[PDB]
RNA sequence: UGAACUGUGGGCCACGUAGUGUGGUGCCGUACCAGUCCCGUCCACCUCGACGUGUUUUGACCCACGCCCUCGUGGCCAGAUACAAGAAACACGGGAGCAGUUCGCAUGUCAUGCAUGGGGGCGUCCGUGA
RNA sequence: CCUGGGGUUAUGUUGGUUUUAGAAGUCCUUGGGAGAUUAUGGGGCCGCGUUGUUUCGUGUGGCGCGCCGCGGCUUCCAGGAAUGA
RNA sequence: AAACCAUGACACCCAUGAAUUGGGGAACAUCAUUUUAUUUAUCAAUUUACGUGCCUACUCA
C-alpha cells in the first residue's frame, strides 16, 4: 500500500520533467505537499499550480517551466543539527553553488539556507535542484 | 409595542434605527402574509448591519439571527428576502446566522476534543452557504500564482445565472466584510463534467 | 511499516518596483467591420462612420518600511469574549533585616522602656483541572 | 446572575452549660439577561360542514415575490448537531 | 521435481497499432407519448455517427 504521500508526489513530478511534459497531475494532496511546492515555486523552479476540491484528499495540477532537473524525498526523515548542513550538501547536492535541501523545523518548512540564517535544525524532508 | 418582540431582549431598550425599521416590517409581515404567517411567531433577529462601497451602487443590508432558527429560516427564505427587499428600495438583504469559532489549541489532547462545527474552516463555508442560499456550490478551486498570492474560486450552477448574477459583486464584498477573506465566482454549465461557462 | 482533515489574519499611509482587469485621456501611420460605386459570375478594385493596435494616467496583485487592530463575529465605549493550575479563590506576624510600593508630643517608667508609635509585586499553607 | 421565604471566632483569662447568626446542603418563589439547533409534537372532550423591487437597452424587454378543513380545553414528550467516506 | 516466467509480495508513473475472454453503457429491439455574434480566435460551449440475419402454424420483451 501507499506509505508516503510526499514521496509519491515528488516521484510524479520528477518523472514528468524527465519526459519533458508541460503539466502533471498529482493525487492525493496534503498539507506537507503544498508547503514543499511553495518552497520550489518561490525560488522559481515550477510555476503556477492549482488545487481541485473533491471533499476527499484533493488533487493538484502543476505547470512545469523546464528548469527543474531532479527532486526527491529522503526516507526516513533523519534529524539534522544546525552544524550538519554542510554534510548533507556535500552528499546529495550537485555543488555548493545552487540547489536546496528542505527541512521541517519548529519554525515551519524551509530550505537549508533560510534555516542557517535563523539558526534552527530539524528533520530532512527532501531536495531539489 | 408588540413589534419589539421581533428583536433580541438586550436590544429592546434602546434599538437602532435600522433594527427598529426591520422589526416593524417583520411584525407587519407576520399578520399579513399567508405562508409567512406560520413559523414567524417563533423568530427574532440579533442585529442589522449596513455596508457600501463607491462601486456597487446598491447597499448591502446584513441581518444576523441566532443559530437555533436555521431550520426555520431555510424553509422561509427565498420569500422573506423578496418581501424585505420590496420594503427597502436600493438595498440588497442578506440573512446570516451568528456562529462561534474556537481558536485552535496547541496541545494534541486538547485538539482531539474540539467540536468540529466551531472550526474556522467549517464556519466560513457555512456563511458562504447562507449567502446565495437557493443556489449551491458545485466546485471549488485554489490557485497559487508565481508570486505568493493565492486565490479561491467558487463555481455555481449555470441554471441559476439569471436569478443570482446581479448580486455576485455585492455578495463577495459582504463575504470579505464578515470573514476577511476574498472569493471569486464562476458559472458551470454541466457541473458533472466540470465545464466552465464562457 | 502504515491514507486525508481542525491553521498561519486584516487595515492605513507613504514609493521604487509590481502582474492583471476595468474604466478615463488624446490617438500620425497600419489593419479590421459597416456603407457608396465599380468589375466578375471560378479567382478584382475606389471614398467614408465606428472597432482596434500603440500612448498616458487610474485600480487591483507583488516586494521592500513604518503605524494600528477585542488580531473572525458579537458585546462594551471597571464587568463579558477569549487566555492564563508560572492561574483563580481562602488564610498565616513565628510572612518583607521595623508588616514591602503606590494613588516633640503620646504609651511604659521598682526597667540599659537607653524601648515602641484603590490597586499591584514578596514568602508559606488549604480547597479548585474535564 | 440576583431577593424573599421556609424547615470557628468575639463576650477580661482558663474550665464547663446555653444560645444569636452565618455558611452549607434541601424544598418553594419572585428580577433579569443567554442557549449549537423552531414552546406549535401526540391524542381526546368534541361541534360544524364534508403592483413592488431589480436587470436591460424616458421607454421597451426580461424580473421574482405576492395578487378530513376550522375551531376552545386538557394531559404526556430530550430525542437533530454528528470532519469526510 | 528443469515444483521454471530458472524473474518474492504490496503501492505510484509510463509511448504506439492490430487482436481475444467475461461484465456493463450507447446503439438495435420492446414499451410509453448560454448569451450570442458588425469589428471573432493563445489551447473552444457539446466531434456521441451507424445498420443486418433467425424468430411459438418457447430455459425468448
Ligand atoms: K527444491
Ligand atoms: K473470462
Ligand atoms: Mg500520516
Ligand atoms: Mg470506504
Ligand atoms: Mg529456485
Ligand atoms: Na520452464
Amino acid at each position: 500500500t501507499m506509505m508516503s504521500v510526499l514521496a509519491n508526489a515528488l516521484r510524479c513530478i520528477a518523472g514528468a520533467e524527465r519526459r519533458g511534459k508541460r503539466q502533471v497531475l498529482i493525487r492525493p494532496s496534503s498539507k506537507v505537499v503544498v508547503k514543499f511546492l511553495q518552497v520550489m515555486q518561490k525560488h522559481g523552479y515550477i510555476g503556477e499550480f492549482e488545487i481541485v476540491d473533491d471533499h476527499r484528499a484533493g488533487k493538484i495540477v502543476v505547470n512545469l517551466n523546464g528548469r527543474l532537473n531532479k527532486c526527491g524525498a529522503i526516507c526516513p526523515r533523519f534529524d539534522c543539527t544546525a552544524r550538519d548542513f554542510e554534510k548533507w550538501v556535500k552528499n546529495i547536492l550537485p555543488s555548493r553553488q545552487f540547489g536546496f535541501v528542505v527541512l521541517t523545523t519548529s519554525l515551519g518548512i524551509m530550505d537549508h539556507e533560510e534555516a542557517r540564517a535563523r539558526n534552527t535544525g530539524g528533520k530532512v524532508l527532501g531536495f531539489f535542484y | 409595542q408588540p413589534h419589539l418582540r421581533k428583536l433580541r431582549k438586550l436590544k429592546r431598550a434602546n434599538p437602532s434605527q435600522e433594527e427598529e425599521s426591520v422589526a416593524r416590517v417583520l411584525f407587519e409581515l407576520e399578520g399579513s402574509h399567508k405562508t409567512l404567517r406560520a413559523q414567524l411567531p417563533r423568530f427574532h433577529i440579533n442585529t442589522v448591519r449596513t455596508s457600501s462601497s463607491p462601486r456597487h451602487k446598491k447597499t448591502a443590508m446584513i441581518i444576523l439571527y441566532p443559530l437555533r432558527f436555521i431550520m426555520l429560516v431555510r424553509k422561509i427564505q427565498r420569500t422573506l428576502t423578496a418581501e424585505l427587499e420590496k420594503r427597502f428600495p436600493g438595498n440588497i438583504v442578506v440573512l446570516v446566522a451568528q456562529r462561534k469559532i474556537t481558536k485552535r489549541p496547541n496541545d494534541v489532547y486538547k485538539l482531539q476534543q474540539v467540536q468540529r462545527s466551531r472550526t474556522s474552516v467549517a464556519v466560513f463555508e457555512n456563511i458562504l452557504n447562507d449567502l446565495i442560499y437557493p443556489c449551491d456550490v458545485v466546485g471549488r478551486r485554489w490557485r497559487y500564482r508565481t508570486d505568493g498570492s493565492k486565490l479561491m474560486k467558487v463555481f455555481l450552477d449555470a441554471r441559476d445565472r439569471k436569478r443570482v448574477e446581479s448580486r455576485l459583486p455585492l455578495l463577495a464584498h459582504v463575504y470579505k466584510l464578515l470573514t476577511h477573506r476574498t472569493v471569486t465566482f464562476g458559472f458551470m454549465w454541466n457541473p458533472k463534467l466540470q465545464q466552465v461557462s464562457s
